[PDB]
């Protein structure tokens, strides 16, 4: 019977080996996981920086359209003074 | 068909529709409760950007199926705002949008309240019933902010 | 043979251990499941920014020139003034 | 002491370094053989965006260590190129680039071969051999393109 008790040895054995690939591939793919995920930090900051240069070309831009308004109302004025004359 | 989308801060909200909207259609439910501008989100799924048309259906969205929203920086049209100091200000909007709309953005930056404002356009003064269109003020047009 | 019961229970606690690794391992694969899902939004994202810059760019640029010409355009009704009474 | 520095796109850059020496240091280093202007390069270690005043020891950076650099959009300074009557392009230029190096930079955005490029800036003709210090140009300035 000892002849069974051996028959369970080797069934078992061949669990560990089993488990033990859904194991390393778990694991694997666990560490893939943990490459791919110390980026979002990146990712975070990236999107942030870009906001940043976005908002600084708004304001350049800002800044200009008040030239344009500028220069705009004061060829108004100087045609004003030139229809006379 | 009752599905959520998700902003890069968490904030989940719930939007009641069936299995048939489009992208847009979405898009301009989403501007019905939270009030976000329909051009300036972008929506994606299972890893990419959703096109406005091409109906829900399609991209196998599901019921309780977990969508994410991205708001832009910008939103297709601007207008400018000039202030009592002679601060320009961009505005973000579209064109029906009442003067109430316009004021309310402008208490955003300035602070202002939507009281102390008197819209100056070409001449003429601006009143909170009628929208941008009806003044008829294409992108770029600036705004004056005067004494109320 | 003494032994041999010892080695099959041997085995058969190592084999459990091996399932509770996997179940703790499956159960943060979960996690890691529906956090890897805000990578693909955290670029999405980067790139609406970046257009968004560019779309500011412009903008900005078509304001340089419609000041430079207002610039030159100005100075001649300058010149035209001056050559007037 | 060496460390790898990787944009998030591909491309990494080895460098060897003190750590004494501070951020704005290493991203001198990252200029002097890549060329991106130090003000169009952030770093990034451990989540955090380092900053110029502080040394690689403040940030427990050691040898055979990561830092991740993220490329920006503009830089402080940019100029205008006006091809005289066409379209008009932004130039991210420094105070201290060449004439020659502008040359490039407009190759870069509109094809024109530096031989055949003439600069001229409010009057006067720009040399190749000078910068933009040289003569007094600064962000915002426009240049003319002949």
């Amino acid at each position: 019977s000892l002849e069974d008790l051996r028959q369970q040895l080797q069934q078992a054995e061949e669990a560990l080996v089993a488990k033990q690939e859904l194991i390393d591939k778990l694991k694997e793919e666990a560490e893939q996981h943990k490459i791919v995920m110390e980026t979002v930090p990146v990712l975070k900051a990236q999107a942030d920086i870009y906001k940043a240069d976005f908002q600084a070309e708004r304001h350049a831009r800002e800044k200009l359209v008040e030239k344009k308004e500028y220069l705009q109302e004061q060829l108004e004025q100087l045609q004003r003074e030139f229809n006379k004359l | 068909m009752q599905i959520f989308v998700k902003t890069l801060t968490g904030k989940t909200i719930t939007l009641e529709v069936e299995p048939s909207d489009t992208i847009e259609n979405v898009k301009a439910k989403i501007q019905d409760k939270e009030g976000i501008p329909p051009d300036q989100q972008r929506l994606i799924f299972a890893g990419k950007q959703l096109e406005d048309g091409r109906t829900l259906s399609d991209y196998n969205i599901q019921k309780e199926s977990t969508l994410h929203l991205v708001l832009r920086l910008r939103g297709g049209m601007q207008i400018f705002v000039k202030t009592l100091t002679g601060k320009t200000i961009t505005l973000e909007v579209e064109p029906s949008d009442t003067i109430e709309n316009v004021k309310a953005k402008i208490q955003d930056k300035e602070g202002i309240p939507p009281d102390q404002q008197r819209l100056i356009f070409a001449g003429k003064q601006l009143e909170d019933g009628r929208t941008l269109s009806d003044y008829n003020i294409q992108k770029e047009s600036t705004l004056h902010l005067v004494l109320r």
